[PDB]
């Protein structure tokens, strides 16, 4: 994903499907990255993505401080 | 805790010795929530690991420790903070650019 | 603003320290859920 939107998605959905220092550290530059055709994807991986992700990455930080 | 809670120093000896497995039964506590116990906690972090320590238990405290602490390191840091506030992104952005 | 209205909450805060205080009532999230 750092080396290449429609992607991101698919890797933001991954990681949300999924749910120490390194993948926070990923999980970080991915926001940091972070039309028409990745809102569909979007929608069908569904079947408010911004927001979506911005929950899955404070989920992880949660997790990671647990840790 | 939560029974006394309902001798604040002798409380503040006894987490003293608490302080690996105090702090997962905190994470404990905490996850199973999602005034004078929550300061005494803070006070008792502030007494890497101290900054994690803090951000889990304060879930702004978390964000003004890191920033005193920053004041690979910095890139995790801004990293965190961003996602954390997520004014304050486009300076940690300018910075992390200078 | 942000400030002054973290000032009065503290304010209040130690003023607490039921209906009446239910109506004075209605991070700031966080600390909003924690009261709660």
């Amino acid at each position: 994903l750092i080396e290449f939107h429609y992607l991101v998605l698919l890797v933001a959905k991954f990681l949300y499907p999924i749910f120490e220092d390194s993948v926070a550290t990923v999980i970080e530059v991915i926001e940091t990255k972070w039309s028409n055709l990745y809102e569909t994807i979007i929608e069908a991986d569904k079947s408010a993505t911004l927001l979506k992700n911005l929950r899955k990455k404070l989920n992880f930080k949660l997790c990671q401080a647990f840790m | 805790r939560l029974g006394h809670e309902c001798r604040t120093n002798f409380l503040q000896l006894l987490l003293q010795e608490d302080i690996d497995f105090f702090s997962t039964l905190l994470r404990l506590c905490n996850a199973h929530s999602d005034k004078i116990v929550d300061s005494i906690l803070s006070q008792n972090l502030r007494s890497c690991f101290k900054k994690l320590y803090c951000f889990r238990m304060l879930n702004a405290a978390a964000e003004v420790l890191y920033q005193y602490i920053l004041m690979i390191r910095k890139r995790k840091c801004y990293l965190m903070v961003i996602n954390v506030l997520s004014v304050t992104l486009t300076d940690l952005r300018d910075e992390l650019r200078g | 603003c942000c400030n002054v209205m973290s000032q009065e909450i503290v304010s209040k805060i130690l003023e607490k320290n039921k209906a009446k205080l239910l109506e004075l009532p209605l991070q700031d999230l966080m600390k909003c859920t924690y009261k709660i």
